[PDB]
């Protein structure tokens, strides 16, 4: 409800003074997805002003490294230069230049509800050599 | 060449085969029969230009399965994405 | 076009080492395989000609007596003014 | 040359009768048909001209009994497209008298010293 609109991360991701309205709910609506539903560790609203974009950087363990969650509303799109992009920055964001380029895709349908995606620079199969019937 | 090589790729494609007609076989390609039995762990991939919007609506994922986005770019390379179900 | 686009994508994945299958719908995604699981199948060594072309049988006679040939099948493909394409098996054979 | 008497065998003369191909030709089949007859052991070979085509093939059984294969010889600088070859094949069709296996014919491929290469052409995806 509208209590979303006086909560301090809330106002926090706006202070960024990136995008409207709607992309600054869609970006509190998973942060309080991350700490509430998933328990994360601590999460962080960063701004990206030349890609117009509020990330969230979050350690889902406290022992392990940061990730960048990108959330979006369904209606959005991306190019794939866009996306590219976004894995570019989340490189800088993670410091892990070691490991493939990625982050999560955190797509907000529009009754609310967060679907997860994770999107990685190149090859990715968690099972190449895998064979099953059909 | 071309043209003519693409409708013969395309016939076999429609009849199951995997290809690999990489430049390393000279003018010849390499045929495998299809396997309508056993699932191979790959990739399903879509072509982008670089700066077409993708709809996120339009986005089955596992461990078998992996979406791939591929985009060529004015200097001859093509980048890859993989996009993958998050499980958090 | 961005027809162009596919075959890019397609050589590079080739290139690669990728094994391709159902791409002929241009328009619509394509499967990309890694070659390993796949490479040491039974397979076809396949060639393009157009129909009226010449085929020297000087390399035959080459992939017969190094015994280079024996156990493999040659795909002789050609698309007919029809708009369908032909396929001839070619096998070395010992008699 | 070396060879000249081969223009007093029976079969060659039978086979340079048929008045297709020059005498590379007639050659290369009557060495074919020695191959056969000699290297291997077949049980007959018979030589049947297709003069729409110009071309003399070989017509055997290689074990008594057994259905009958198509030998098509060839001197290694013959001129084959594909299209020729799916004649070749509707061709060994009839000859071997229209069976249930597919289009099949082996083509003898004989160079300049007289060595000779088999392959089997079959319609289709064999392996």
């Amino acid at each position: 409800d509208a209590w979303m609109g006086t909560h301090p991360k809330y106002l926090e991701m706006m202070e960024l003074d990136i995008g409207d309205a709607t992309q600054v709910y869609v970006a509190f609506l998973v942060y309080l997805d991350l700490m509430e539903s998933k328990s994360w560790h601590e999460v962080n609203c960063v701004g990206l002003p030349e890609l117009q974009l509020i990330c969230l950087v979050g350690t889902e363990i406290e022992g392990e490294g940061l990730q960048t969650v990108v959330p979006t509303p369904i209606t959005a799109s991306l190019s794939h230069n866009r996306i590219r992009e976004i894995l570019k920055a989340s490189r800088k964001l993670q410091g892990d230049p070691d490991l493939p380029m990625s982050f999560t895709l955190a797509i907000v349908e529009s009754d609310s509800t967060i679907v997860y995606y994770k999107l990685t620079d190149g090859f990715m199969l968690p099972d190449p050599q895998n064979i099953s019937l059909r | 060449a071309h043209e003519l090589r693409y409708s013969i790729y395309r016939d076999l494609w429609e009849r199951g085969f995997f290809l690999s007609a990489a430049g390393k076989f000279g003018g010849d390609f390499l045929v495998y029969p299809g396997d309508p039995l056993r699932f191979h762990a790959h990739y399903i991939a879509q072509c982008w230009a670089p700066e077409d919007t993708i709809p996120l609506q339009d986005l089955g994922t596992s461990v078998r399965k992996t979406l791939l986005l591929c985009s060529p770019q004015p200097d001859g390379k093509v980048v890859y994405t993989s996009l993958q179900w998050a499980s958090l």
